[PDB]
RNA sequence: GUCUACGGCCAUACCACCCUGAACGCGCCCGAUCUCGUCUGAUCUCGGAAGCUAAGCAGGGUCGGGCCUGGUUAGUACUUGGAUGGGAGACCGCCUGGGAAUACCGGGUGCUGUAGGCUU
RNA sequence: CCGUGGAGCAGAAGGGCAAAAGCUCGCUUGAUCUUGAUUUUCAGUACGAAUACAGACCGUGAAAGCGGGGCCUCACGAUC
RNA sequence: UAGUAGCUGGUUCCCUCCAAAGUUUCCCUCAGGAUAGCUGGCGCUCUCGCCCGCAGUUUUAUCCGGUAAAGCGAAUGAUUAGAGGUCUUGGGGCCGAAACGAUCUCAACCUAUUCUCAAACUUUAAAUGGGUAAGAAGCCCGGCUCGCUGGUGUGGAGCCGGGCGUGGAAUGCGAGUGCCUAGUGGGCCACUUUUGGUAAGCAGAACUGGCGCUGCGGGAUGAACCGAACGCCGGGUUAAGGCGCCCGAUGCCGACGCUCAUCAGACCCCAGAAAAGGUGUUGGUUGAUAUAGACAGCAGGAUGGUGGCCAUGGAAGUCGGAAUCCGCUAAGGAGUGUGUAACAACUCACCUGCCGAAUCAACUAGCCCUGAAAAUGGAUGGCGCUGGAGCGUCGGGCCCAUACCCGGCCGUCGCUGGCAGUCGGCAGAGCGAGAAAGAGAGUGG
RNA sequence: CACGGCGCGUCGCGGCGCGCGCGAGCGAGCGCACGGGGUCGGCGGCGAUGUCGGCUACCCACCCGACCCGUCUUGAAACACGGACCAAGGAGU
RNA sequence: CCGGGUGUUACAGCCCCGCCCCGGCAGCAGCAGCUCGCCGAAUCCCGGGGCCGAGGGAGCGAGACCUGUGUCGCCGCGCU
């Protein structure tokens, strides 16, 4: 058998509200940077990263992104953090000042580095503004229980791609 | 588990990471059935961790692919051994039932328990699914289809699409 | 309401451990704190003599001031919204060295000795902690035994 | 191989009984003028060297007790977080993570620091 | 002869204690004079209680040391 | 004298921004104050367009604990039951003058076991959790001062000078600091933990979130439940919940079953039910016997010792006490029941004839039914619904919130953003362009 | 095939890579557009005493929504209290 | 024609099994427009319906020997 490497890029969508959320849960959202219902975001993964997303299961729904999905959601709903302003991604320029001491100097360097997590995948992805994506298209299965049981909460592992087509 | 629409048959195998202890764990392997792969190593999980010492922390899935119909085209008659969770108490049960995949027979299997004992799949554990003879068969429910000239009519037809002329002027027949 | 008293609710956390009752082994007094080890606290109640209040049980300070039998150490207290950095004097039994900075300081000296050496080769190395990472593809060799099945158990009762 | 003086960790070192101890040493042992202290030179203190491993002490033994360390019990008990799950309730099942303890069955029975000896 | 405390340590209880913190003797008055710091309740204020010091006079012991009250946790009181 | 009032009542325009508390300590304090806490306003010191810090979070190390659990063949304290020993004593007897000389015993005792326990027990011992560290204020050198400590320029501390930048876990984020200060100091509810109480929409705590201070979609209705928090609008899509009609949506040729109620059932909080039962029906478990011919059903037998022994006035089998044998047999119990005072008589167990293939139990779990009685007429929200519009497991499609996505508009905040360059026949129209800096001025080959 | 000059070519490994000069880092026009937020260089009717426009405001109808304010309060539509209606005066100086 | 019985290819068929090039041939997640999947750097083309159109001096080239114009920047092209 050939068991395939333990993926190192995962895709993050919050799918609850503002209201009634325990401390512990508001902190870890807070640093995962989903302040909002139907906000999204690429996690680099590692036993960090794996214990904080454990803590906030109930209110994300996580999985492992596809380079399509990564491509559509660069391009459609991609804004970068320029000077502390949500600016849309409308050319390369705006890119290449924000990035260019890291050599990423497009589009396509951005989803590169996204997609196969390189060496400055943290600035890269602080400098992506979190994704705004709309409601699902044709609904949920259960907001409140855990994929496994159903729902929609909680580690799907491919079917993040699914979600990804009718939310963006 | 969500016994959502028709479930499908998984292999699944793992082992736990080597250690100093030991390089090379066996592997274990399981029939799973489920609605989807992500749900089968959940159940696959779940069971090892009650069989054997494993958790998946300190494990790993080898494999898991679905397994397909040998024969998808014979009609056949499939006894389940099945454990499942009463109001009060747990009973072991065997049943039989009659179609064309395993998967399918395993489905009719979870929608009757939730019929007749209003269990759910969270409660039933699935033991065994075997292809069983009809010779071997004893419940009469499938016995009584064993015949080679077989023979009946369809009595009473209650007429559907009863909205779509949803005035009409006959009386409808309901014998064909 | 409850009692204000300095040993309230201290029958476990300043008893001693089973079959460890009697003399002071004498290796905790021959140990030397200077100014500025990080310590940890643990009151024994053999010696009543300078025990510290029950709150700082389990704590770690930094000491500030080293004297004939005690030790003063300032160490963090979370009062309602607030933390005090407040300086204590515990006698020596109720101390230890806390192992936690000892680790970090091996760690710097290794690191900084693996930065002296590699710096003539020129090549590159990492100093970083980085997190578990994921785990690598492999190959699971199956020696020509297939795995056997796993089913479970029927039930049976015990009791 | 091992002992003495001072120790560190304080039973893997303790407890009961049995066997063996070459040399040095440690002891038992012989006396009370002096130092010293008792009802009593028994203890303590002092002065010695006839005898002895009897005892202490050291090593070893016991399908030994204990102790220490593993397996089993056991993914059991318990438990973080979740559900418009079940149940009249009492309580229970599942999802996401952590995860014990007896009985029972194995293995072991002091390591070591400084100084000074014996084994010429 | 056995005896890990199954006794005692003023008192309630709990903790602690075996060539001792218990019992018996010898000598003494650190229960003395003095400035600060700190802990306990706490507002991080007092009182009360307590803890490490420092400066003198001492006690005890061969000495190292120990002692400025009671083995620790309670036994107490502003302005005028 | 407009006496005082910690107590009632009232307390007059708009928009914009921020936004609480019912908790700590003290008070003749408990309907009130003071003080912390929570708020606002005013600022100030720096910061980025290599690096500093910080965190209701994790990771890697390292300590802290005595709850949940467990244990009593471990200490303390409770606690059931039998085993084996002895004289260690006592108690009923017995042979003995007496004798631990002897016989049983009952006991206390000892040794191994055994059943069940602890908020104020514990050898063990979690999960969740509480500290500390993860570098420049750090490491590595050289040298001075000391009245301290000193076998020893010993130890320690403080000073100077010098060298090392791969800024030494992940993630996120500008941070620090100072004045002045209102209101509040009646709280309540919910999952989980938990004390008193028979219990309570009772009384009292811990954590978190809510209501109060808050509107919106759903639960018919509703301070707290589920979803979701709000500027004024258009389009699209959802959450929770729904889609017979009221009432937007299944007017799907939806899938598989279960259930008949002369009191059916119908969705968290939540608004009503238990023990015990059913040969109603549907599953399941276990054990039997049946072509050496069962289960019914229809018919024949259902005997002797002996009216067995003790018995009672009478007990022949049938009120009572043990046992329960034999020969005859295809079979008959010293008897399963009805009957008389006793019999008698009938009948059963058991075996035969006809009939010729499946039949018996004992449990267990679903729905339904009995258990099930209150007062104005009455409420799955109503109508009503039974090839469901009920119950269980499920599939597509569809409906809509002030939520989410796109767009317009208003305002606030931030960029402590840009513009004095309107530089014009005296001029030459730029400083948006990935790369710290001159459309530079002139002199020689 | 986002290949396209000549050379001196080691700026070179065996040519490709890859450097130094070539008036020395200046070829120009037109045109189309999935290209830093809509235009038409496109049209049609009805208009003098019966017709055109008038958000709001006057009256009326319909569907949906909708309990009376102020106050104390944990909680007000309350079977809690004040309030028939109108004008003027009326309380942090 | 039906029912009952026997049985093992007969006047039907079914299942498994060595090979014959895994025997050979199409074809292949099949418009035999539903027998069962996951997808698209291994994905492009065309069409239909609905709502909106906010903003308003972006410059080009002309060269101190001229002073025009309002179709301009980035991007993708075509012709000489
Ligand atoms: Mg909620
Ligand atoms: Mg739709
Ligand atoms: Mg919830
Ligand atoms: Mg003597
Ligand atoms: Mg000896
Ligand atoms: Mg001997
Ligand atoms: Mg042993
Ligand atoms: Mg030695
Ligand atoms: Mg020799
Ligand atoms: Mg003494
Ligand atoms: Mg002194
Ligand atoms: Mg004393
Ligand atoms: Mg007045
Ligand atoms: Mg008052
Ligand atoms: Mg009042
Ligand atoms: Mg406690
Ligand atoms: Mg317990
Ligand atoms: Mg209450
Ligand atoms: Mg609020
Ligand atoms: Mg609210
Ligand atoms: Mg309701
Ligand atoms: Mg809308
Ligand atoms: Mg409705
Ligand atoms: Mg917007
Ligand atoms: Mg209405
Ligand atoms: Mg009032
Ligand atoms: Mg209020
Ligand atoms: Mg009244
Ligand atoms: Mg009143
Ligand atoms: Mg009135
Ligand atoms: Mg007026």
């Amino acid at each position: 058998f050939y068991v395939p490497a333990e993926p190192k890029l995962a895709f993050v969508i919050r799918i609850r509200g503002i209201n009634g959320v325990s401390p512990k849960v508001r902190k870890v959202l807070q640093l995962l940077r989903l302040r909002q219902i139907f906000n999204g975001t690429f996690v680099k993964l590692n036993k960090a990263s794996i214990n904080m997303l454990r803590i906030v299961e109930p209110y994300i729904a996580w999985g492992y992104p596809n380079l399509k999905s990564v491509n559509e959601l660069i391009y459609k709903r991609g804004y970068g953090k320029i000077n502390k302003k949500r600016i849309a991604l409308t050319d390369n320029t705006l890119i290449a000042r924000s990035l260019g001491k890291y050599n990423i100097i497009c589009m396509e360097d951005l989803i590169h580095e996204i997609y196969t997590v390189g060496k400055h995948f943290k600035e890269a992805n602080n400098f992506l503004w979190p994704f705004k994506l709309s409601s699902p298209r044709g609904g949920m299965k259960k907001k409140t229980t855990h994929f496994v049981e159903g729902g929609d909460a909680g580690n799907r592992e491919d079917q993040i791609n699914r979600l990804i087509r009718r939310m963006n | 588990m969500k016994a959502s629409g028709t479930l499908r048959e998984y292999k699944v195998v793992g082992r736990c990471l080597p250690t100093p202890k030991c390089r090379t764990p066996p592997l274990y392997r399981m029939r799973i059935f489920a609605p989807n792969h992500v749900v089968a190593k959940s159940r696959f999980w779940y069971f090892v961790s009650q069989l054997k010492k494993m958790k998946k922390s300190s494990g790993e899935i080898v494999y898991c692919g679905q397994v397909f119909e040998k024969s998808p085209l014979r009609v056949k008659n499939f006894g389940i051994w099945l454990r499942y969770d009463s109001r009060s108490g747990t009973h072991n049960m065997y049943r039989e039932y009659r179609d064309l995949t395993t998967a399918g027979a395993v489905t009719q299997c979870y929608r009757d328990m939730g019929a007749r004992h209003r269990a759910r799949a969270h409660s039933i554990q699935i033991m065994k699914v075997e292809e069983i003879a009809a010779s071997k068969c004893r419940r009469p429910a499938v016995k009584q289809f064993h015949d080679s000239k077989i023979k009946f009519p369809l009595p009473h037809r209650v007429l559907r699409r009863q909205h779509k002329p949803r005035f009409t002027t006959k009386r409808p027949n309901t014998f064909f | 309401t409850n009692t204000k008293g300095k040993r309230r609710g201290t029958r476990y956390m300043f008893s001693r451990p089973f079959r460890k009752h009697g003399v002071v082994p004498l290796a905790t007094y021959m140990r030397i704190y200077k100014k500025g080890d990080i310590v940890d606290i643990k009151g024994m109640g053999t010696v009543q003599k300078g025990m510290p209040h029950k709150c700082y049980h389990g704590k770690t300070g930094r000491v500030y001031n080293v004297t004939q039998h005690a030790v003063g150490i300032v160490v963090n207290k979370q009062v309602k919204g607030k933390i005090l950095a407040k300086r204590i004097n515990v006698r020596i039994e109720h101390i230890k060295h806390s192992k936690s900075r000892d680790s970090f300081l091996k760690r710097v000296k290794e690191n900084d000795q693996k930065k002296k050496e590699a710096k003539e080769k020129g090549t590159w190395v990492q100093l970083k902690r980085q997190p578990a990472p994921p785990r690598e593809a492999h190959f699971v060799r199956t020696n020509g035994k297939e795995p056997e099945l796993l089913e479970p158990i029927p039930y049976e009762f015990m009791a």
